């Protein structure tokens, strides 16, 4: 099977500056017919892949003339002139000239913003869940960038590592910041032999954590 | 316009069998190579099996992982291409793409193997507990608790707040998935305005309403 090495895994572009991809096979793509099967493909979050550049250098309909594809053989090339804010999405180039028709593992392209710290809410487990016999408690740390943030748990002031759930949602589509959701699930009974709930988030914007509490009864 | 419409998605238990569609229209089907291309959650795609025109005799091609045990098939007079799975294992769970050549795919169809049964969620308010007065934006939320399989929808006053909501992607951990929604609104609206998440889980026939009420004493 044809080997596809796609490179970088992830890159972070400012809106307005260029972004290359390479990709890069194990076995030459120039096909029995004279024609190299090297396509490139743009999937954007939540959305099925569409295609940008087949035949190596040739652009779809609809398809920016900001994307250009080059190269022969082994070595294949797509370059974004600027990119622009629909560009954010994991681009794949494919093969079709040797079966079986190999993909690249992917290149993530993410937008670079000007960082922004989080706005953190907390909420303790609704009734439904207590009469449930559980307790969950959560934290939405809301419009933030970087990516990278830190989210501590503590009960009554001491740190709980166990039973701790973490999603982030992908670049916001307007602002192209992150949102975070951490969830602390311990048991109805633990839950309620406690009074101090806290979450405490560090985050790259400020040395000091922003640091969300409440208390079972006040 | 080329539409390209999968059917056929669902748990499957492993060594069990499921067999999806693909319906297209807008082009010429009977003319056209066909391929189903597969992405495990999370992960890239993975080709996985393709099927020539009648004038190349339906040859079928397949990935190694799904040989012997995958069939891809046509039925030109319907425009309905078909992937046949017997056998099947959990790595072959995966969101399922009809391909129209390498050129246009549909939407997609999921597929979970799994010995984890059919879950429908819990769903919880997420109100605040005595949070900020004067805090001019207030942000509420829906905790989606103890579902499978994937996938879940959650939506705001029917659809109608869309600005402001964050859904988080589900994290799977136990053979139950855990999912979370928020939705900030100005403190004019809510409690006025009465803030509710409409949640669905298509796999159980779930549909679940939860106002977000503010919390009593
Ligand atoms: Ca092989
Ligand atoms: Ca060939």
């Amino acid at each position: 099977d044809v080997v596809m090495t796609q490179t970088p895994l992830t890159l972070s572009v400012t809106i307005g500056q260029p972004a290359s991809i390479s990709c890069k096979s194990s076995q030459s793509l120039l096909d029995s017919d004279g024609k190299t099967y090297l396509n490139w493909l743009l999937q954007r979050p939540g959305q099925s892949p569409k295609r940008l550049i087949y035949l190596v250098s040739k652009l779809d309909s609809g398809v920016p003339d900001r994307f250009t594809g080059s190269g022969s053989g082994t070595d294949f090339t797509l370059k974004i002139s600027r990119v622009e804010a629909e560009d954010l999405g994991v681009y794949y180039c494919w093969q079709g000239s040797h079966f079986p028709y190999t993909f690249g593992g992917g290149t993530k392209l993410e937008i670079k913003r000007a960082d922004a710290a989080p706005t953190v809410s907390i909420f303790p487990p609704s009734s439904e869940q207590l009469t449930s016999g559980g307790a969950s408690v959560v934290c939405f740390l809301n419009n933030f960038y970087p990516k990278d943030i830190n989210v501590k748990w503590k009960i009554d002031g001491s740190e709980r590592q166990n039973g701790v759930l973490n999603s982030w949602t992908d670049q916001d589509s307007k602002d192209s910041t992150y949102s975070m959701s951490s969830t602390l699930t311990l048991t109805k009974d633990e839950y309620e032999r406690h009074n101090s709930y806290t979450c405490e988030a560090t985050h790259k914007t400020s040395t000091s954590p922003i640091v969300k509490s409440f208390n079972r009864n006040e | 316009e080329v539409q390209l419409e999968e059917s056929g998605g669902r748990l499957v238990q492993p060594k069990g069998s499921l067999k999806l569609s693909c319906a297209a229209s807008g082009f010429s089907f009977n003319t056209n190579a066909m391929n189903w291309v597969r992405q495990a959650p999370g992960k890239g795609l993975e080709w996985v099996a393709r099927i020539r025109s009648k004038i190349n005799n339906y040859s079928t091609y397949y990935a190694d992982s799904v040989k012997d045990r995958f069939t891809i098939s046509r039925d030109d007079s319907q425009s309905m291409l078909y992937l046949q799975m017997n056998n099947l294992k959990t790595e072959d769970t995966a969101m399922y793409y009809c391909v129209r050549g390498t050129t246009y795919w549909g939407q997609g169809t999921l597929v979970t193997v799994s010995a984890a049964k059919t879950t429908p969620p819990s769903v919880y308010p997420l109100a605040p507990g005595s949070a900020a007065q004067t805090n001019s934006m207030v942000t509420l939320g829906c905790l989606v608790k103890g579902y499978f399989p994937e996938p879940v929808t959650v939506t705001w006053n029917s659809g109608s707040l869309s600005s402001g909501v964050h859904t988080f992607p589900a994290v799977l951990q136990s053979d139950l998935y855990t999912l979370s929604s928020s939705v900030t609104v100005p403190s004019s609206p809510r409690p006025s305005e009465t803030v509710t998440c409409n949640v669905a889980h298509p796999a159980s026939s779930t549909k679940v309403d939860k106002k977000i009420v503010p919390r009593d004493c």
